[PDB]
C-alpha cells in the first residue's frame, strides 16, 4: 500500500518549521521506539547456577508453553551405551535443560523491552492513549532529570526499598510462560518437586492420584541391543515417563489432590538492583543531541547482542 | 500582477499506446488455497460479481492491432493455464488391481 | 514500435505510437499474496484487489500492481521522479471484458485494458499566472483604460531565472498537460523585446476598483485620490493602522514570517500614445487596438488622421464641435481654448 | 535529477496562529492562515477496531482501512 502511494506522488516545500524541533514530535518519536523498554543491571555478575531445572507446576505435551523448548523428552530406543551425563549433563530426563547462553559468567546487565511486568495502574482494558499518559506520568513521577528509575518502581525482590509502583512481582508460573525473564531476573531459584526422592521424601514417609509421587525412581539407567551396539536399542530409563499423566504437577499446583510437594529455595543474586528507562533517556538526551543522533544512538544499543530486542515476541524479549 | 499556479506544468513530447489481455481462472487459485468445494463456490460467486458489474457500464472498442489468437504469447499462457499439469498414461497392455 | 525502446528516437514526431504486441498477464503469477494465505483469508484478499482495480478503471485511471515498475523504467530509460509523473498522468481505457467458462465451482474471464502514455518534454514547477490591470489615461475630456496585449501567460522561476510561456492546445489529468509550450520575451521598444499591441476603452467616471489582496495589502486603481494615493496610475497599498479609504476599510494586516522569494521582476516600459487617444476609444464604442510597444512617432500618427479629420465642423451641431475643439487644443494653446469657449457658451 | 515543488512556498512570507480558535478573530483578513505547529498522530492509537482483533483478522481489517 504505501510503495504503491509513494510511485505516484512527488515533493512539496511547506512554508512552517522542522517537526524535528518540536516536543510533541520527539515524546511521540521516542514512545513509539522504546516506551517500554528498561536495562537492569546487577549489583555485581552471577548467573543462574544449575543446568538442569525442577518445575512440576508446568503441564507438559501429550495450549502450547514456551518452556516447552527447554523440556528433554524420554525416548524408547537409543544407541548402545547412551548416558543423560553425555548429553545433558546433571539434568533429569523429562525435565528441563537450561542453556549455558542462558547462564553466562560475564553478563552484568540485563535489556528488556515487554509490558508484561507492570503492576495494576497497567491495564489492558484501558484504553492505549490512557496507558500512554499512565505510564507519561509514573515515568516523570518517578525520575529527576536522569534516566534512573527510583527505587520505589521496583517490586520488594529486586529491591529492599521498591513499592511495585512501577513493576509487578515474578510468581511461580511465571516460568512455564516467560523462561527467559526468570532465568536472568530471578534473584532466587525455587524448585517445585513431586520426585519421589527431594528433600528426602521417601515414599512410606506420607504423614485417581491421590497421595503419590509423579515419577518414582528406577534401580538404573541401562540398554539392551541384538548385535547393533551402534543405531536403535531399548533403553530403560532411570525415573517414570510422565506421557500419559501430563497434567499431574499442574494439578497437583492448583490442589485438585493432596500430594508430597517438595521446595527448596537457592539464592543466585542480591537484592540491589538498578533500572533505567530507555524512554526517559530518549527524551532527555535528544535535548542536548537532537533526536536524530540519540535514536540512531539508542537503536544500537537494542541490537548490542547482534538480534534487535524490539522485534522478538513480547514475552520472549529479555536479553544479558 | 501575478498569482501563483501551484499545479505543475508538462510539455507533451509523444504518446505511447499499450493494449494489455488479463486473464483470471478460479482454478488455479483454488488449488494454491487448498480451497474445499465449498469455498471454490464462494470464490467463483465472488469472481463473477465483480467481473460482471464492471461488465455491465462499460461498452466495445475498435482497437487497430492485430488479433490476439495470431501471437505466440498469447497461444503459450493459454496453453500453459489450461493445460500445464494434465498427463496421458498408456498401459503396455490393459491389466487392472486384481 | 517492434520495442518499446524505440519510443525514444529523435527522428519521430509529436503523435500516438502503438506497441505492435499484446501484454498477456495472468492474475494468479502476479498476486503472490494470495498464493501463501488458506481458505476464507485468501478469498477476501481477492476479493479487496477485484474491488479496487474496478474502482480505478471507472475513474480512468491504471492500476499499476499488473505491470513490472523495472521493466517499464528499463525500456523507457527515465529517472525515479520522471516516472512518477508519467505514472500520475496515465489513463486506461476497457475495450472487452469476456466470461470464457462457467461451471458451478469453476470460473475463467478475460479484460481487454488499452493504455496511453504521455511522455513529457518538459515539466515545470514553480508558476505564475499573469494578470493585467493596465493604467487609466485622461485625454480631451474622455476617460480611458490603457492595456498592453502580452505574448505570455505564465511566468516560471525555477532557481535565478525566469522564463515567459506561452501556452497552446492544453488540458488538465492532474496536472495540466500542453502540445505547445513558446518561450517569448516580454514586451518593449527594442529589437531584442516583443512589439505588442496597446488596447485603448472608453470607461465611465467615477472609476474605482480596490482588490484585497491575501497578504493584507489592497491593489488600487481610481480616477480620484483618497488617503494620498496617486490617481490613474495603479498600485499596491499598505497601512499601519485600520483607516476607511474609498468608502471600505483597509486594515492593517497581520504580521508575517520571512521566507525565500520567487516572485518575478519585469522590465520597466515607456509607451508613448496619440494626442487624442480619449476621442479615438470614444467613436468607436468597443476596445480597439491603438498603437504598439515599439511604433514610430509617424506610423502611430498615420493610424487615425483620416478619420479624425473627417469629423468636419457641421450646420447641426456646431456648439458642441466648438466644445471638443477647445478641450482639444487646451494643451497646445491656452489662450485659444478659453476664446473657442467663450465663443461656445455664446 | 530529484524534483521539489514551492507552489505552496512562492511568495516570500507566511501569516501564522498559535490557536485553531484564532481564526474566529475579527480584525483579520481574507487570506491563508496556518496553524503554527504539526500536528502527530500514530496510526496504531487512531485504529481502536484493530487492537481487540487477533491474528489474520486484524490483518484484513487494516488492509480495508489503509
Ligand atoms: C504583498 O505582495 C506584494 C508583491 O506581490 C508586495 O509588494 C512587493 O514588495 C517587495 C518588498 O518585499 C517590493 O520589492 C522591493 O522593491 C524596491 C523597489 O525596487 C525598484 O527600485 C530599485 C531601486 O531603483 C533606484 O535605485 C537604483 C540604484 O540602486 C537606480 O538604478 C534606479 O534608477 C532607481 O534610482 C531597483 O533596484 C528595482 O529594480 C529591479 O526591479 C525592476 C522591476 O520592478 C526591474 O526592472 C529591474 O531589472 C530590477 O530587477 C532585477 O534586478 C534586481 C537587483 O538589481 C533583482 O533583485 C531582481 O530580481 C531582478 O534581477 C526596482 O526598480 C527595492 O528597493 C527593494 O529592495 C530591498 O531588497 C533588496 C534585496 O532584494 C535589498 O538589497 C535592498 O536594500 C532593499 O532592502 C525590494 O526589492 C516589490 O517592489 C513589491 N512588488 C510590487 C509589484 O509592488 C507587498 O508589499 C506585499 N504586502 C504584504 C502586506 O506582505
Ligand atoms: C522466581 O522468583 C519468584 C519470587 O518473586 C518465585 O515465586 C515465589 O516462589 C515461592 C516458592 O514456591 C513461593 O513461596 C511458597 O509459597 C507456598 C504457598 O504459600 C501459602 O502458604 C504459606 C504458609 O504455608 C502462607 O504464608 C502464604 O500466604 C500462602 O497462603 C508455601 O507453601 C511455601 O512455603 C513452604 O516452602 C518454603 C520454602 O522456603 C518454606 O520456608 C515454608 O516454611 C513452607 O514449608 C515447606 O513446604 C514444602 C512443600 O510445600 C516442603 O518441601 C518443605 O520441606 C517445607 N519446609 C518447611 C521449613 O516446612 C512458600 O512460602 C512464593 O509465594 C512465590 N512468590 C510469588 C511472588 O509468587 C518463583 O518461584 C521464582 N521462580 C523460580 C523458578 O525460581
Ligand atoms: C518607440 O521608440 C521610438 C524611438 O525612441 C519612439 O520614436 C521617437 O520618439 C522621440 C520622442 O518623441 C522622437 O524624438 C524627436 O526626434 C526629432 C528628430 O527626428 C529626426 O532625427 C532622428 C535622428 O535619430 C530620426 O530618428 C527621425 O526619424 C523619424 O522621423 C522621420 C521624419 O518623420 C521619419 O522619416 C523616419 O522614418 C523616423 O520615423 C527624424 O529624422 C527631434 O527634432 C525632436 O526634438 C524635440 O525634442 C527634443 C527632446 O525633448 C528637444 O530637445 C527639441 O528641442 C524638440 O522639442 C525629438 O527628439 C523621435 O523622432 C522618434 N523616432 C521615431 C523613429 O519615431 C517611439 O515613439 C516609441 N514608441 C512608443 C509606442 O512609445
Ligand atoms: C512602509 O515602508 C517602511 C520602509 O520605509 C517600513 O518600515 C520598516 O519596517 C521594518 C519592519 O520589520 C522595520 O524593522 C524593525 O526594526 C526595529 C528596530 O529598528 C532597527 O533595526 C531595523 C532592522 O531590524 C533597521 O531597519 C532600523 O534602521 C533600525 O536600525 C526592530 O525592533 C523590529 O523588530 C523590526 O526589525 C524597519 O526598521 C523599517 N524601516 C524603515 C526605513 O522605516 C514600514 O513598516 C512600511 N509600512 C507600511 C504602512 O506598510
Ligand atoms: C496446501 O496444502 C499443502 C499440503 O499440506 C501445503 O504444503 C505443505 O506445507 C508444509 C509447510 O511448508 C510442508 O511441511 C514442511 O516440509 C519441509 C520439506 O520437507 C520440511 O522441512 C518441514 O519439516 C515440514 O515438514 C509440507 O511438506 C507441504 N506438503 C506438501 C504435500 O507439499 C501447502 O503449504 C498449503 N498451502 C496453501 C496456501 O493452502
Ligand atoms: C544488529 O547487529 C548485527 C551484528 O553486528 C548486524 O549484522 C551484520 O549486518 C551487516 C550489514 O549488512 C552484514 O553485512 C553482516 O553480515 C551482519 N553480521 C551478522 C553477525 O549478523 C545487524 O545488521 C544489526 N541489525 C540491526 C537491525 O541493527
Ligand atoms: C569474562 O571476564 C573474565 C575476567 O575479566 C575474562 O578472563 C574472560 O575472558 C571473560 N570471558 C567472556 C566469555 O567474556
Ligand atoms: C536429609 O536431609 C538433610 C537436610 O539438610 C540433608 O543434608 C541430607 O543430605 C539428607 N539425607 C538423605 C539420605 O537424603
Ligand atoms: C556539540 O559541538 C558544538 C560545537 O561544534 C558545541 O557547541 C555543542 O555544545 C556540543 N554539544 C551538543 C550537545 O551539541
Amino acid at each position: 500500500e504505501m510503495q504503491s502511494l509513494s510511485d505516484v506522488m512527488i515533493d512539496f516545500e511547506i512554508p512552517l518549521g522542522d517537526p524535528r524541533d518540536q516536543e510533541q514530535y520527539i515524546h511521540r518519536k521516542c514512545y513509539q521506539e522504546f516506551a517500554n523498554c528498561y536495562l537492569v543491571k546487577y549489583k555485581e555478575p552471577k548467573p543462574w547456577p544449575k543446568e538442569g531445572l525442577i518445575a512440576d507446576q508446568c503441564p507438559l505435551p501429550g495450549n502450547r508453553q514456551s518452556i516447552w523448548d527447554y523440556y528433554i523428552k524420554v525416548e524408547s530406543i537409543r544407541p548402545a551405551n547412551w548416558t543423560t551425563k553425555s548429553k545433558y549433563g546433571q539434568a533429569r530426563l523429562g525435565s528441563f535443560y537450561i542453556p549455558s547462553s542462558l547462564r553466562q559468567i560475564n553478563v552484568s546487565h540485563v535489556l528488556f523491552c515487554s509490558d508484561q511486568l507492570y503492576s495494576k495502574w497497567y491495564n489492558i482494558e484501558n484504553t492505549i492513549e490512557q496507558n500512554e499518559r499512565f505510564l507519561l506520568n509514573k515515568l516523570n513521577n518517578l525520575t529527576s532529570g536522569t534516566s534512573v528509575l527510583k527505587k520505589r518502581a521496583l517490586p520488594k525482590d529486586w529491591s529492599s526499598q521498591g513499592k511495585n509502583a512501577l513493576f509487578r512481582e515474578i510468581n511461580v508460573l511465571d516460568i512455564c510462560s516467560k523462561p527467559e525473564s526468570v532465568i536472568l531476573l530471578n534473584t532466587s531459584y525455587y524448585s517445585f518437586s513431586l520426585w519421589e526422592g527431594d528433600c528426602n521424601f521417601t515414599k512410606d514417609m506420607i504423614s485417581p492420584y491421590a497421595c503419590r509421587f509423579w515419577r518414582s525412581k528406577n534401580e538404573k539407567e541401562e540398554t539392551k541391543c541384538r548385535d547393533g551396539e551402534t543405531k536403535r536399542c531399548l533403553y530403560y530409563p532411570l525415573w517414570d515417563s510422565p506421557e500419559s499423566t501430563y497434567d499431574f504437577g499442574y494439578l497437583a499446583y492448583q490442589k485438585n489432590f493432596p500430594s508430597p510437594i517438595c521446595i527448596e529455595q537457592q539464592k543466585i543474586r542480591d537484592q540491589d538492583y538498578e533500572v533505567y528507562s530507555l524512554y526517559q533517556e530518549c527524551k532527555i538526551a535528544s535535548k542536548a543531541y537532537g533526536i536524530d543522533t540519540v535514536l540512531f544512538s539508542l537503536k544500537n544499543f537494542l541490537n548490542y547482542t547482534g538480534t534487535p530486542v524490539n522485534e522478538m515476541p513480547n514475552a520472549r524479549a529479555f536479553v544479558g | 500582477y501575478y498569482e501563483p499556479h501551484p499545479e505543475p506544468i508538462v510539455v507533451k513530447e509523444r504518446v505511447l499506446g499499450l493494449s494489455q489481455i488479463l486473464m483470471i481462472n478460479s482454478e488455479n487459485i483454488a488449488n494454491n488455497a487448498n480451497l474445499t468445494q465449498e469455498v471454490k463456490k464462494l470464490l467463483t460467486e465472488m469472481v463473477n460479481e465483480e467481473m460482471q458489474s464492471l461488465s455491465d457500464v462499460m461498452i466495445d472498442f475498435e482497437i487497430p492491432l492485430g488479433d490476439p489468437r495470431d501471437q505466440e504469447q498469447y497461444i503459450h499462457r493459454k496453453c500453459y493455464q489450461e493445460f500445464a499439469n494434465c498427463y496421458l498414461v498408456k498401459y503396455k497392455e490393459p491389466k487392472p488391481w486384481p | 514500435l517492434s520495442q518499446i525502446s524505440d519510443i525514444n528516437d529523435e527522428n519521430l514526431q509529436q503523435g500516438i505510437y502503438l506497441l505492435r504486441d499484446h501484454v498477456i498477464t495472468l492474475m494468479e503469477a502476479t498476486l503472490h499474496d494470495i498464493s501463501v494465505m488458506e481458505g476464507m483469508f485468501a478469498v477476501q484478499h481477492l476479493h479487496t484487489h477485484l474491488n479496487h482495480l474496478k474502482t480505478m478503471l471507472l475513474e480512468r485511471r491504471i492500476d499499476w500492481t499488473y505491470m513490472s515498475s523495472t521493466w517499464l523504467q528499463q525500456q523507457l530509460q527515465k529517472s525515479d521522479d520522471e516516472m512518477k509523473v508519467i505514472k500520475r498522468i496515465a489513463r486506461s481505457l476497457v475495450y472487452y471484458v469476456k466470461q470464457t467458462h462457467s461451471s458451478p465451482t469453476a470460473t475463467a474471464w478475460e479484460i481487454g485494458l488499452y493504455y496511453e502514455l504521455v511522455i513529457p518534454k518538459h515539466i515545470y514547477l514553480n508558476n505564475w499566472n499573469v494578470v493585467n490591470i493596465g493604467h487609466l489615461v485622461k485625454s480631451a475630456g474622455q476617460l480611458t483604460h490603457v492595456t498592453i496585449a502580452h505574448p505570455y501567460e505564465i511566468i516560471n522561476k525555477e532557481c535565478v531565472e525566469t522564463i515567459y510561456l506561452h501556452l497552446e492546445d492544453c488540458t488538465r489529468q492532474d496536472y495540466v498537460i500542453c502540445d505547445v509550450v513558446k518561450i517569448v520575451q516580454p514586451c518593449g521598444n527594442s529589437s531584442d523585446t516583443s512589439d505588442c499591441p496597446v488596447w485603448a476603452e472608453a470607461v465611465k467616471e467615477p472609476f474605482v476598483q480596490v482588490n484585497p489582496l491575501k497578504n493584507g495589502s489592497y491593489l488600487v486603481l481610481a480616477s480620484s485620490t483618497d488617503c494620498q494615493i496617486p490617481p490613474y496610475v495603479p498600485s499596491i497599498v499598505t497601512v499601519n493602522e485600520t483607516t476607511s479609504c474609498f468608502g471600505l476599510d483597509f486594515k492593517r494586516p497581520l504580521v508575517a514570517e520571512e521566507r525565500l522569494s520567487f516572485e518575478p521582476r519585469l522590465p520597466n516600459l515607456q509607451l508613448r500614445l496619440p494626442h487624442l487617444v480619449g476621442i479615438i476609444a470614444k467613436i468607436k464604442g468597443i476596445k480597439i487596438e491603438v498603437t504598439s510597444s515599439g511604433e514610430s512617432i509617424k506610423e502611430q500618427i498615420e493610424r487615425a488622421k483620416a478619420e479624425l479629420l473627417r469629423l468636419d465642423i457641421h450646420e447641426g451641431d456646431t456648439p458642441a464641435w466648438i466644445q471638443q475643439l477647445a478641450a482639444a487644443t487646451k494643451d497646445v494653446w491656452p489662450a485659444a481654448a478659453s476664446a473657442l469657449q467663450g465663443i461656445g457658451n455664446f | 535529477a530529484k524534483l521539489r515543488s514551492m507552489g505552496y512556498a512562492l511568495t516570500g512570507a507566511v501569516q501564522t496562529l498559535s490557536q485553531i480558535s484564532d481564526i474566529n478573530d475579527e480584525n483579520l483578513q481574507q487570506g491563508i492562515y496556518l496553524l503554527r505547529d504539526h500536528v502527530i498522530t500514530l496510526m496504531e492509537a487512531t485504529l481502536h477496531d484493530i487492537s481487540v482483533m487477533e491474528g489474520m483478522f486484524a490483518v484484513q481489517h487494516l488492509h480495508t482501512h489503509l
